[PDB]
């Protein structure tokens, strides 16, 4: 049962603010601290601030300019950090953490990626690619589908909603016009396709969209 | 039960609530405290014990207001209680000398 | 503020052979170091805490040692799912702080 | 009011006086002691209960004569002050353990 | 006697840019780094006690952080009134001391 519940994502207009949700299951004790932890990309681990539900006091970096205010609903398990007037120094990665008063994270969220741009939310466009009909298949088949034209970041892509991880490629978005674009790769046998089916599963969580495709031979 | 033996007993209980909330308070005054140290519960637990028996390494103490008000506390539960345990034991013994001299 | 320094940033080892991750603390933290894994699209993974001990889940490939500044990660014989980045961190002193990290590459 | 708790009451009263006065001139003895740290109001009076209690732990004390002098009124004062409190307490309970069997 | 040392000597920074000031203990003083503003000709001003609290009439644009031997003035948004002297000083072991001094400068 996955302890730490946070969102995939929240796209914010530079100066605006934005209220971080983190839902905790499993054992709660008096004891416990959630910590909020923030991942720019291409950078490592920085620790905001602290929060014990029980009492409600909360301490955060000095260290850094203070844009965030903690806060817990005792009643829904819930702690919520509340980022005011951003900028793109605070587009991150924002994980939430428990620790039972005793030093370490034993558990994390999934993390929430926050955007600070002006740029309007894209679902998506997703497309197959199978093979060339005159492509000669080895004891492997290499298919793929191509994730286009989404704002913001991120996405998730599995392949049969999970059942399918061995062989699976997913290439980091390039951004182009205010526009994410990705592929990813999938390599089954030659036989099990496609006499077994292959779909392509594309969740985007800042437009609440998820949509499949199927990967079928080109008619 | 005699009184004595019950205050002692009720400061026994009382002490072991005082080091309790005690570790619990001391590390939520000393967070946010840069260079606290007193900050996790288990050694907490342990600072508290090594502060009421007045025993004091300073391997740990607080460095804040209400960590110190918190100690302030600890020392005081555990010099009375170690004082009335004292008391009890001083009145069970002159009972007992009363009684060899026939009173 | 304790500063945590993983010094080398990247570390190239060759498959089934022993590799070992340095922090440093800044000062004597005791035991207080914690190691976590964090593979590309992640979030972190506590492997060792108080420097040493186990955490069940985690492979026996993996040891803690060290005590005051030297910290240790260890993995006897890498395999490619530790590739990844690890990070340590101290409960000594608030704030608790976090090392810059350390990429492992095969 | 019985005496033993008087004595008591005063000594606790007499103790805060020592406490306070403690704080004030080992400030006043430890400036001028070039390496000195007790040479601040709030943190001398966390040291004065440090002291009185016996708990000392070192975090902070005197390097100065008169330092020393103030640590050791201050150190006699808590030593006798909750020894009082005990021998009332003792005094207190034999009292009790007097009525309870009839005398 | 504690030596304050406050590197750089100079900052040159852009208007409503990020600013910190270092001010390094010759050893541990806890928390006990006091910052002061001078401007041209005026007497020193208090902009934070204690490493880290606020002086109210200070604007909230100054902040300080660090403990031991590491402290840092910070001023989120540098304006033309933020040019001056910063010094810090150590009120942790007699007698009191004070940093060489940065200048701020737009
Ligand atoms: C009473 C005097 C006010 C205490 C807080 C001083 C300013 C805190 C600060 O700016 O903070 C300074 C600094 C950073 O927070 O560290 C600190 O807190 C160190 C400062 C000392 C904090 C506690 C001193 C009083 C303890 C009295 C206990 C009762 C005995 C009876
Ligand atoms: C009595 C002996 C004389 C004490 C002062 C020694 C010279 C002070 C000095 O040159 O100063 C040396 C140096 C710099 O001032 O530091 C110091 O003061 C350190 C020296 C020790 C100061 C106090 C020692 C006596 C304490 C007795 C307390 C009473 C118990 C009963």
């Amino acid at each position: 049962q996955v302890q730490l519940q946070q969102p995939g994502a929240e796209l914010v207009k530079p100066g605006a603010s934005v209220k971080l949700s983190c839902k905790a299951s499993g054992y709660t004790f008096t004891s416990d601290w959630i910590h909020w932890v923030k991942q720019r990309p291409g950078h490592g681990l920085e620790w905001i601030g602290e929060i014990i539900p029980s009492y409600g006091r909360a301490n955060y970096n000095e260290k850094i300019q203070k844009k965030a205010t903690l806060t817990a609903d005792k009643s829904s398990s819930t702690a919520f950090m509340q980022l005011s007037s951003l900028t793109s120094e605070d587009s991150a990665v924002y994980y939430c953490a428990r620790e039972r008063g005793d030093g370490y994270f034993a558990v994390w969220g999934a993390g929430t990626t926050v955007t600070v741009s002006s740029a309007k939310t894209t679902p998506p466009s997703v497309y197959p690619l199978a093979p060339g009909s005159a492509a000669q298949t080895n004891s492997m088949v290499t298919l793929g589908c191509l994730v286009k034209g989404y704002f913001p970041e991120p996405v998730t892509v599995t392949w049969n909603s999970g059942s399918l991880s061995s062989g699976v490629h997913t290439f980091p978005a390039v951004l182009q016009s205010d526009l994410y674009t990705l592929s990813s790769s999938v390599t089954v046998p030659s036989s099990s396709w496609p006499s077994e089916t292959v779909t392509c599963n594309v969740a985007h969580p800042a437009s609440s969209t998820k949509v499949d495709k199927k990967i079928v031979p080109r008619d | 039960s005699a009184l004595h033996w019950r205050a002692a007993g009720a400061a026994t209980v009382l002490l072991v609530i005082v080091l309790l909330a005690g570790s619990y308070l001391a590390v939520l005054a000393e967070r946010g405290a840069p260079g606290a140290q007193l900050i996790t519960y288990p050694r907490a637990l342990w600072w508290s014990v090594v502060t009421a028996t007045t025993v004091g390494y300073g391997d740990l103490y607080p460095v804040t207001l209400w960590g110190r008000c918190v100690a302030v506390v600890v020392m005081v539960a555990g010099i009375t209680s170690f004082g009335l345990v004292t008391a009890a034991l001083a009145t069970w013994f002159v009972g007992r000398e009363q009684e060899r001299r026939g009173h | 503020d304790i500063l945590l320094t993983q010094s080398p940033a990247i570390l190239s080892v060759s498959p089934g052979e022993r590799v070992s991750f340095s922090c440093r603390a800044s000062q004597s933290i005791g035991t207080d170091i914690h190691w976590y894994q964090q593979r590309t699209n992640g979030s972190p993974r506590l492997l060792i805490k108080y420097a040493s001990e186990s955490i069940s889940g985690i492979p026996s490939r993996f040891s803690g040692s060290g005590s005051g500044t030297d910290f240790t990660l260890s993995i006897n014989s890498v395999e490619s799912e530790d590739i990844a980045n690890y990070y340590c961190q101290q409960s000594n002193r608030w704030p608790f702080t976090f090392g810059s990290g350390t990429k492992l590459e095969i």
